């Protein structure tokens, strides 16, 4: 289980400007990453609107301790309002000494990040859809369950919960059909179907996936090895204005 | 439902535990003892106000219950009675 | 901590003193009248119920009875002539001898 | 076998337990106690009913701290110790003053396949058979006493330990209702619990085989709360959204009036949208308003009115997990809802009344139809948990 921490940015900003002068005031090497990829918003075509770039460094010499590891995954655009986001795991000295270098160095100020249930929801759909090396999208599915704490004044319901067998999940997607969106025609929608509960107008607090990840507003937390590019993407769309 | 019986009854078998516990009282002894306490205490508390309203005073202070009861009670036990009530008026001031 | 308690005296001060208080015997009343009537109070107290234990040892008897009361208050003569003109109730007459 | 235990026994019970308990006594009902305790087993106390009722009275008239007579009845009355009838009648006491600390759990009685057995129980007879088959194995003393205020008969079952005084164990209440085939008893898993349940049920049929079945899983407090809710009553079968129907006052008599019959004057109704405009959204009338919010309650409490601040429903609930199947295209979809409060209906209400959940597609169940119970639902249907 890791925790990311969220991040945005004000101003698109340089990075690899320096890696020669952002070591010796830490004292080990830092090695540089340069990524670009194809992100399509649309099967059919994609416009020059998703051309984004991504950055990834560690600070570490040990691969023995695996406690303290850290990385930071820079990812973002240049023509919206915001140009671009940060995340981090871990928590160390070496998650912050960089952030200051680049505290007074850019004048780019920090604010964490803010979830709602326009957003919460959408996170998982992102999560369980997959890419090959042939660039064929499949889905592997997720038995989510979602938490709901709804403040009230007796505490009369203080927390439920709602849990739907993803075999079940896959018999409602079929029942749309083909779709990119499973949860905005299969899932979603059928809880306001059957039980009459707006999702998103009720307070939620997490949406928990069949131990791939774990979903809350205050911190995103995952098991897998690193975060994903589709994850990255909806949310910057998600805090764009 | 009743308004209380205002007497000295739990006083007075405290008095008698203290004094020796083996023995008790009986309802009409209770009756007694109490309105022989209210027939002194009304004896007493007259006497010092008719004291008091014969010298124009306008109060009642410990002279006159001390003179009071020098009247009401016997010396023998008038003795007794105002050592005891010294006593305790000092030791109060002192407390 | 009650005034009783400092005082010493098993009958109530407090008591005395809205007693006093509510009979209109003076205009004003004192502070030292309580304690000092309350004193007294308990000392005739504690001495007609000696006396009348004291009658009940010579009456080999664990109960006491007005009888016994009315033994303790005439044999002591000088009971007797403070308390002349009171009668008590069930307690019968002296033998002669 | 004389394993039964007399009405003077004294156990060696601890003196900083049963001090706890006349701690949450009021003082109006220790004096009560204590003079009913003299006149039963009397007491160290030197003296006679007056001489004790007089010397108690005065601990009321000088307003003596309950601290003082706590101490004045454990180490000057009952020094020793303290009689099994005493701790039975403090236990009652306690259970009268705060109804809300007890659970209790519903259990069904059933003679031959499936016919239920209404209990008839004899305050005489139920007691002596009880003793001789709980006396063969363990030491057995039983107290029974009627509620005030309802037509329970609740009874406690007490059972000793030789480890010499007895050891005394944790009480088990079983509560019986007048004519019903349901039994309320209390929350056990011991030696003890399945040893006292099995000898009621042979006790109370003398003529043919009973077994008891648990209606229920989940313990409900508030022993008045358990009898509306499934004791003889007419509210049972009839809650939620139908408890109109339970107290019949919408409908008169026929030898009524026929003026007063609301045929003339009618009732105030709202139209109600049935094409979908409650996922987007002006300010309501404040007539608008007042109707809105009548019909949450109507849905929820059963009327206008409400049958029972408003959002308290008439039975509060603690823990109801639903779980939801409907066939589409030939298969199965399971949706399972599990919800956990204080007033699980009342809170859904509250939410309504925030336009948070559309009140015209919740469905009877989520409304508080057959409350307390947490099952399967299919075709309309609701299934209760095996």
């Amino acid at each position: 289980p890791y925790t990311w921490k969220f991040l945005g940015i004000s101003k698109q900003l340089s990075l690899e400007n320096g890696i020669a002068k952002l070591n010796q005031l830490l004292n080990l090497e830092v090695d540089l990453d340069i990524q670009t990829i194809r992100v399509p918003s649309d099967p059919d075509g994609g416009t020059a609107a998703d051309e984004y770039i991504r950055y990834e460094m560690r600070l570490d010499i040990s691969n023995l301790d695996e406690g303290t590891y850290s990385k930071f995954i820079f990812l973002g655009n240049s023509k919206m309002e915001v140009p671009m986001f940060l995340c981090y795991c871990g928590t160390d000295n070496r998650n912050e000494v960089v952030l200051q270098w680049l505290k007074a160095e850019y004048g780019v100020i920090m604010w964490p990040i803010k979830f709602e249930q326009k957003t919460m929801i959408k996170l998982a759909d992102a999560s369980i859809v997959h890419v090959t090396k042939e660039n064929i999208e499949q889905i592997t599915w997720f038995s989510s369950k979602l938490y709901f704490e709804p403040e009230t004044q007796d505490k009369n319901l203080r927390q439920f919960s709602i849990e739907i067998p993803r075999e079940s999940c896959e018999g409602l997607a079929l029942g749309y059909g083909n779709t990119m969106h499973p949860y905005n025609d299969a899932i979603v929608p059928y809880i306001y179907n059957e039980t009459g509960m707006a999702v998103e107008r009720l307070p939620l607090t997490s949406v928990i996936l069949a131990g791939h990840t774990k979903i809350m507003r205050e911190s995103i937390v995952t098991s897998t090895r690193s975060l994903r590019n589709r994850v990255l993407a909806v949310v910057l769309q998600s805090i764009q204005f | 439902s009743k308004a209380r019986k205002e007497t000295y009854s739990s006083y007075i078998y405290k008095v008698l535990k203290q004094t020796h516990p083996d023995t008790g009282i009986s309802q009409k002894s209770m009756s007694i003892l109490n309105s022989f306490v209210n027939d002194i205490f009304e004896r007493i508390a007259t006497e010092a106000s008719k004291l008091a309203a014969y010298n124009k005073k306008s109060t009642i202070s410990a002279r006159e219950i001390q003179t009071a009861v020098r009247l009401i009670l016997p010396g023998e036990l008038a003795k007794h009675a105002v050592s005891e009530g010294t006593r305790a008026v000092t030791k109060y001031s002192s407390s | 901590q009650s005034r009783s308690a400092k005082a010493g005296l098993t009958f109530p001060v407090g008591r005395v003193h809205r007693l006093l208080r509510r009979g209109n015997y003076a205009q004003r009343i004192g502070s030292g009248a309580p304690v000092y009537l309350t004193a007294v109070l308990e000392y005739l107290a504690a001495e007609i119920l000696e006396l009348a234990g004291n009658a009940a040892r010579d009456n080999k008897k664990t109960r006491i009875i007005p009888r016994h009361l009315q033994l303790a208050i005439r044999n002591d003569d000088e009971l007797n002539k403070l308390l002349g003109n009171v009668t008590i109730a069930q307690g019968g007459v002296l033998p002669n001898i | 076998n004389e394993l039964r235990l007399e009405d003077n026994y004294v156990p060696t019970s601890d003196t900083l337990v049963v001090f706890k308990q006349l701690m949450k006594l009021p003082v109006t009902v220790l004096y009560d106690l204590t003079l009913s305790w003299f006149a039963k087993f009397g007491g160290s106390f030197d003296g006679d009913i007056y001489l004790l009722t007089e010397t108690l009275d005065l601990l009321i008239e000088k307003g003596v701290r309950r601290n003082v007579i706590v101490n004045r009845i454990l180490y000057v009355y009952w020094p020793d110790g303290l009689n099994v009838f005493q701790l039975a009648e403090i236990d009652c006491h306690l259970m009268i003053s705060k109804p809300e600390k007890f659970k209790w759990l519903p259990s069904k009685a059933l003679r031959g396949d499936g016919k239920p057995y209404v209990v008839k129980l004899q305050p005489a007879k139920f007691i002596e058979n009880l003793q001789t088959d709980l006396a063969k194995i363990y030491h057995c003393h039983v107290y029974m006493f009627k509620h005030p205020s309802l037509p329970v008969l609740i009874t406690r079952i007490q059972l000793f330990d030789s480890n010499k005084p007895l050891i005394s164990r944790r009480p088990y209440y079983v509560a019986f209702p007048l004519n019903s085939p349901i039994i309320f008893h209390s929350v056990d898993k011991d030696i003890y619990a399945r040893l006292v349940l099995q000898s009621i049920s042979r006790t109370i049929s003398e003529r043919e085989t009973i077994i008891f079945k648990p209606v229920q899983k989940i313990p409900v407090k508030s022993i008045h709360n358990i009898m509306t809710l499934l004791g003889p009553s007419r509210f049972a079968e009839s809650m939620g959204p139908w408890e109109c129907y339970a107290s019949a006052n919408f409908e008169r008599s026929p030898l009524h009036d026929y003026k007063k019959h609301q045929g003339l004057t009618g009732k105030k109704v709202m139209v109600r949208e049935f094409d979908d405009s409650f996922l987007n959204d002006g300010k309501e009338e404040p007539e608008i308003r007042r109707l809105r919010l009548e019909k949450n309650m109507i849905k929820f409490k059963g009327s206008a009115n409400g049958v029972m601040s408003r959002y308290s429903s008439l039975v509060p609930i603690e823990k109801v997990g639903f779980t939801l199947k409907n066939e589409i295209n030939s298969r199965i979809i399971t949706i399972k809802l599990k919800f956990n409060g204080n007033d699980i209906f009342g809170g859904l209400h509250e939410l309504c009344d925030k336009n948070l959940i559309n009140i015209d597609k919740v469905p009877g169940w989520l409304a508080g139809e057959n409350g307390s119970f947490s099952g399967t639902i299919m075709n309309g249907d609701f299934q209760r948990e095996q």
